[PDB]
């Protein structure tokens, strides 16, 4: 399994969770809830920017286990926001899901994270046919 | 409760937009059940 | 496997895309490649900067306007952006995962989008035990 | 047998706790974190600051009763600061009980409350041997 | 087996003791004294800080001893004030000593030094019943 985190701030709009092992790695949720208009309706707007942060050691040189051998470590972080409607909840997690698979399919299996980006790499829409 | 937060309220209102959200404040629901005493049955009598 | 979108503006840097159907929704993806001098050491930083946009129109008023009164659309966009170095990508996309896991858990599993926070809502780190 | 209390502000950083019976005495424990370098490398550390007080008006000159209540309050306050890397606490957790019975050695055993030194008196290190 | 400390500086308010093997660690206490006059009432108020800090050596990254590497040290200090009258001072203690516990449970006990405030804490107060 992998280590659980708890909350550290907890607030009405912000939970931070940091690991007890080890205070670097965080993930906070920040939430904020809202009521908007747009046009002849009102909406409420939901907005959560959920970011993590990993402060990761540098990497191993070659191939040497060694052992007391500490490298400065570097940040890692990886924030995401959702903004849409309650109402439209059940059809934004499909988008959701969605952009996990473009995104997956363009870094994860792809090579955009070395920097190198594909025009031909075929991605997928939200809707289905 | 049931409170809900109008985005930037105070930015619209100064904007001039007038801002309606629906509220529901805290309330209070009781009801008291007093018991009493019921005469099932009397019948003797006596004078006094 | 739905429907897939087709590139509109292809660059070194910044690539969207767009469905042919519905030019609405687009799916942008720009880099932004850096060298970080961490320690007695030069590290290549990439920060990959994704976005997912859709336009959806309001919900219906309870079904008494109907036909072709079309009201405006709403803002549902999803905005994800991951830094880290080259170097550390492979243990970098293990931790995407987590992410995927914890956003998940409590957005996607739980009702985020609706906005309670979950205090006790389960999330573990990239570590394993 | 004592008396136990329950929260009565709490706050991500500052909780208070208060006896319902005697609302006069406190014990009001807070936490600050802050990750600093010492040796180019991360170490997380943490402050708490602990106070209890309390008001017990009773100098009582002799053996006076009935109306000798006229005494004003006096105040007593003791306050702990504990500080330290928190990746440490299992050797700053001897540290801790070590510096126990340091103080009472001057406190309890001895008669510093009073307001006296006694440089004779028994101070020893944590470290054993 | 602990190794005892004895005085290095002298003076009318402050004592410190240091380690004759290591000398980073001291000992301090420094006493305050003051003339308090409240209604038809004289107060002897003592007002001793007792500062014990240590110079501990930075965590060793695990899974190697080997040959010496020196972490670099950083300061773990337990401060403490006691305030109040010197008349009272004998039921001063069971304060104090509740003072103990009180921590003990929070801190010691308990995983409040990471900076994982409990407000469901069992804590009590000085009185009993």
């Amino acid at each position: 399994a992998n280590k659980p985190m708890q909350p550290i701030t907890s607030t009405a709009n912000k939970i931070v969770w940091s690991d007890p092992t080890r205070l670097s790695t965080t993930f906070s949720a920040s939430l904020l809830r809202q009521r908007v208009k747009v046009g002849i309706a009102e909406l409420n707007n939901v907005s959560g920017q959920y970011v993590s942060v990993y402060k990761r050691p540098a990497p191993k040189p070659e191939g040497c286990a060694d052992a007391c051998v500490i490298m400065p470590n570097e940040n890692q972080s990886i924030r995401t926001v959702i903004s849409g409607s309650a109402e439209n909840l059940a059809t934004l997690k499909a988008e959701w899901e969605t952009h996990k698979r473009n995104v997956d399919t363009l870094f994860a299996s792809g090579n955009a994270g070395l920097g190198f980006l594909d025009p031909t790499a075929a991605i997928v829409s939200s809707d289905t046919t | 409760r049931r409170p809900v937060s109008n985005g930037n309220f105070q930015q619209r209102v100064k904007a001039g937009d007038i801002v309606v959200a629906p509220y529901t404040s805290d309330g209070k629901i009781t009801v008291k059940l007093v018991a009493g005493q019921k005469d099932i049955s009397s019948t003797p009598d006596y004078d006094y």
